[PDB]
């Protein structure tokens, strides 16, 4: 929960599971920026955010 | 077994310890079970 | 309580709170009266450090409510022999703090 | 007397789960209830004993608090606690030990001891953490009068008596027709014999019957039924009515027919079977009566009437058996069951001590007798010490 | 289901845990859990009964809510909750029996009174509180279908059957060489008999074996085992086994040779016990075969060589006895015992009511007809019927 | 060791009380206890088993927490809660069956196996949430000198032998005097037998003595007490004291008298009974000795005279005795019961993986031939294969 | 060898003077010796049996520190040195009866089993102790 991770304040869980690069969900509110390249797509850039 | 079932104070085991006959006489009356199977016993003993 | 004033000597190796407790059978309020009586620092040890830590009941906030309810209690009291306007006063602010 | 109770299970609670480790969050209510138990104890005096043998005990309350705020409960706790906990495991067992010896025809339930009397008052009564056990609830149950109930596996519920019943008989002693029957704990096992298997009688059919009371109502009791006798076949020389001389008993083993059991309930008959063996089931009854009759084979083989002559002098005799066995049942009073572990309390408690026989109790917990004679005071008595009993077996196997 | 076990455990709680003085700090769960029972039980409508002699009663769930305050609990909270204690134990009590006594030949894991399947609802799920005695763990275990377990004090698995069997019969029954046995409850007491000494059969060995199946596979078994048999060690009087007349029987006990015990599962060979006595374990097993021998005296002394002639004309008999007790098991499948009173009650509530008869239970609920066969669905029918049966013990002693 | 009884406690409320809908505030400390040991076993990799047929396998725990944002506990967490809670239970097997087949000598209260020792250091100490379980109790008492206990009922404590002792012989067996006695189970069948009926001996009386000792100290012990005798009422042939020869038994029953029943400890007499018959309590006793004696009564009848002549030629023999059953006992050591589950457990693990014979166990873990010769090694390797027995049963039912 | 009879000595005077109650005075030189001979023998391990039916075990050292500042020692401190106490005694048991049913022909002075060839490294030689014995 994004929710609770803003809440709580702690990061513990989430940062060891991203670090062994391991599936992870997330579920919450965030806004979005839509990119409509090719270029972008070839070029892996929607996981380094 | 007389001391464990029944009561019995200081002076009344002091007594008994010296057999006399008041203290064993004023018990058999009381149709104590244990006492009076002992002395049923001992009359049986003497069968010549 | 329509009792008579505590006539007490300083220096008794008692409290008064403690003759209070045990003078006093109105339950909610001997009980609360009981509860302060054996309020006392609790001796703790942790990581090899000496301190003194208050009783895990008032910490988590629960006391005000037992001290609300007997407040409450003394405020529809019949409070007798007092007169009006002090005992009015008296039984308002009780009821203001409760 | 429940505080007695509420002291046996936190001293027991607090053996438990205070250990090396353990996170406050799971114990933290058991803490404080221990808290206020030793802040409640303190400061009252104790006297216990100057009955029978048992040395008189002072008791004395001064002892410190434990601490609220840990994240593990270190070694410091549990070796302050221990010693707290011994002096009150003492105290408690010398004051249920005192409190067990104790009896009056007026007030059987009510506390008998000075300490138990003490303790009854209303400032002790902040300490009270549950009632788990059985024995607690039917007690507070019985304090407001409700549905109570016990639970027992093969209860100890018939006094022993082996008495026999005779219908045809003379001096001599060589042709009989009676019954016999030994009733010992939960165990019934009656037999009815024939020395003439009924050659003389109408119809070729005798009649045979037996009737037993119960000193105190059963509800959901659990019996079996086994169709044989174990311990009337082998051959016995017994005594007479009379004790003037003995008689022969060699029977032979023949299936009973007509095998009839009634439970019945004050004059009125709740549950009937008829012919029906293994396990039966009844619900509400206060006496038990069997009924069977020995019927004489129609066709014999050549063995037979070797063993069945119909000339007075009978060599061989006839008898029929029954085994009814209670398994599990409910009662409305405490029973004395071997199941458990109580009467073999009080009787460690009266023994070891040599208390002076009360005018209450049978002498030395005779369950037979008592069991014979069963009261309402007696049996409000028997509820209160085994319920003391039972709580002191608790804290010391 | 699960549901009906929550309201139980809930309920007792609240009745042995609330008692005047308890600090907060041992109720404050079972406080919330009376508080969203209250809150969430409010405003419904519920009818039960109407079957049999069970009235139609309706209940109206209306009550206050607990206060979160008085640290201390004085007795008109007390009261305030044994008032709504009351009335939920009263709804209990009558939804379980009315549940006790339908039955249907399908799906018999599902409940049939309608007040359980409307609790089978969803918005009651709320109160799901914890899940704490045998059957509510295995019943809750058994939807994931998983393994399940019980554990029993001396059960009864084996089926009534007082049947014998001879291996050489004639018309004139005085050469008789066969078995006796019999299989009542947890005991088995095998026999085998001769009449002709063993003299004439080979190597003076006279074979004898036995074969009775367990309707259900059991584990961990002890088995406690005697080389004497105490119930075809008498002179009897037996009818044939078509029957037209009476055959004697005078047996004498022989020191058995060579006793094997062996403990099979679909036909192999698990557990083996080779001249042992005394007590052996079973880890799995489903079928019990005994094996034991006859053994003519190589040497006699004045009395047993006149005891057997060489001749046909035989005075006495021989026989060798063995004794099978279960003491403890553990199975896969519910079952009735001779501890636990749950059929008990069953059939109290049976009894009580005179419910009628349905064709998936013989008549009075009794055991041996039902063990007779053993289906699946009324085995289902008897887990649901016993699961039931301890939640209500837990309420009504 | 207690940090597996912990785990596996853990564990099981884990699996029970979380279920789907419970609201949170009831799973608060098992959620805390949960997270903590989840914290605690990350990081340590395990290896279990490497004797016998049991596989090597290995273990390596890197697990998520469990979230406490939701007040109501739904599917999705329940099935998240179940999928660490089935491995956990697989590890806890695997350990429990690991621990349980091996022994050693010395450090029998000490751990054997490799994951015992592991977890035994400083860092695992940190899960711990309750001991309740009598044998946790039991095990931690007597890792700190503690009177300890258990209530067994019908424990087995006598070895089953079936022994006579002969005070009259002949080398022709026509005139003899003994008695028999079995010791099985729980159970004590003694009787004395006279071919001649007491007419030959002073006072025409004839006295018996029989002291059977036990291996174990025991206390707080009821015992049911019927003056019958069972194995020994009923013709049966009976081999020599050296084995070379058969004798002729034929019994008859009469009533013992004077029946005296003893109770030592270290052969000091601490309670005794006379004629007393149903049930009887002793409190402190090691060794159980009976007394009685056969009587001839002064006056006969016509069918009594055939029986006992005066001359040498006898046909019927006399014969009483007594049965004595321990339904209930308390011992401080540990000991084979009925009424739970360890014994069949043990032996089953045991047998199933086909585990080879240490040097401080029996074949196949005979539990007479334990109790034979119990020494204190066996009687600490008991304890401990008991206590990780009733854990492991405390998971699979 | 003499490393052997240096760890059995200070197993000695560990469980024998770490008692509760006593002053941290009585204790400097065995705290000092206990300290290091636990950061000199962690981040390391051995191998033992190989032989006969003796339990062929992997032994592995990663303990921690013991406290140092310290009035007087209370129960927390006796268990924390007692956890690995035993450990250390399990350990030396092991090597000792490895090193017992071993035998050579040739040079039966210097050290056999591969566990104490291991240990008569001159990094382990820190771990000597007083030879009173």
């Amino acid at each position: 929960n994004l929710e609770e991770l803003m809440r709580t304040g702690s990061y513990a869980q989430i940062t060891n599971m991203l670090l062994n690069n391991q599936p992870v969900a997330l579920v919450g509110a965030l806004p979005f920026v839509t990119d409509s390249s090719v270029i972008s797509l070839i070029a892996i850039l929607d996981a380094t955010v | 077994n007389l001391n464990d079932n029944y009561g019995i104070s200081r002076q009344q085991a002091f007594n008994l310890l010296r057999s006399d006959p008041r203290v064993l006489r004023e018990f058999i009356n009381q149709d104590n079970p244990i006492i009076r199977n002992r002395i049923e016993q001992l009359i049986m003993q003497c069968r010549l | 309580f329509g009792m008579q004033r505590m006539h007490y000597r300083n220096g008794d190796p008692q409290t008064p709170f403690q003759i209070a407790e045990q003078q006093i059978q109105n339950f909610q309020v001997a009980n609360w009266l009981h509860f302060v009586n054996n309020n006392y620092f609790r001796q703790v040890v942790i990581d090899g450090v000496l301190n003194q830590v208050l009783n895990d009941n008032i910490r988590n906030g629960h006391v005000i409510n037992q001290l609300m309810e007997a407040l409450m209690q003394l405020s529809r009291q019949q409070f007798p022999t007092m007169p009006v306007d002090y005992k009015r006063s008296i039984q308002r602010g009780i009821l203001l703090l409760s | 007397m429940d505080v007695l109770y509420s002291l046996s299970k936190t001293l027991k609670d607090a053996r438990d789960k205070i250990v090396e480790g353990t996170l406050y969050s799971n114990v933290s209510d058991l803490i404080q209830q221990f808290n206020q138990m030793i802040i409640t104890m303190n400061g009252n005096e104790f006297q216990t004993g100057g009955i029978g043998n048992l040395p008189i005990r002072n008791w004395n309350f001064n002892f410190g608090l434990l601490g609220t705020t840990l994240l593990n409960l270190d070694a410091n706790y549990v070796e302050t606690a221990r010693n707290t906990i011994d002096y009150f495991v003492d105290f408690v067992d010398n004051v249920c030990m005192d409190e067990m010896v104790r009896e009056s025809q007026r007030n059987g339930i009510a506390p008998q001891s000075d300490s138990l009397r003490k303790l009854s008052a209303i400032k002790f009564k902040r300490i009270n953490f549950d009632n788990s056990s059985e024995y607690i609830e039917n007690w507070n149950l019985q304090n407001r009068r409700q549905r109570t109930g016990f639970t027992f596996h093969k209860p100890n519920i018939f006094p022993y008596s082996a008495s026999f019943t005779l219908n045809r008989s003379q001096p001599a002693h060589d042709n009989l027709m009676g019954t016999m029957w030994l009733n010992a704990g939960s165990e019934i096992q009656v037999a009815g014999f024939d020395y003439s298997c009924a050659i003389n009688a109408p119809a070729n059919i005798q009649q045979f019957e037996h009737i037993v009371p119960l000193r105190r109502v059963l509800t959901t009791a659990t019996i079996t039924l086994l169709p044989d006798a174990e311990r009337f076949s082998f051959p016995r020389v017994i005594n007479s009515a009379d004790g003037a001389t003995t008689w022969f008993f060699n029977p032979v083993i023949l299936r009973p027919n007509n095998v009839e059991v009634e439970f019945l309930l004050n004059g009125q008959i709740i549950n009937t079977y008829q012919a029906r063996f293994g396990t039966i089931v009844a619900r509400n009854f206060d006496t038990i009566r069997l009924s069977f009759q020995l019927m004489r084979p129609p066709n014999m083989t050549p063995a037979v009437a070797v063993l069945f002559p119909n000339a007075q002098p009978f060599e061989h005799h006839a008898t029929v058996g029954l085994t009814l066995r209670i398994e599990s049942a409910v009662c409305e009073s405490v029973l004395a069951d071997a199941s458990e572990t109580l009467l073999a309390n009080v009787t460690s408690v009266r023994q070891e001590y040599a208390i002076p026989v009360g005018p209450v109790f049978p002498p030395g917990m005779n369950w037979t007798d008592l069991i014979t004679n069963y009261s309402p005071s007696r049996e409000d008595n028997l509820q209160r010490v085994f319920t003391v009993a039972s709580i002191r077996s608790m804290l010391i196997k």
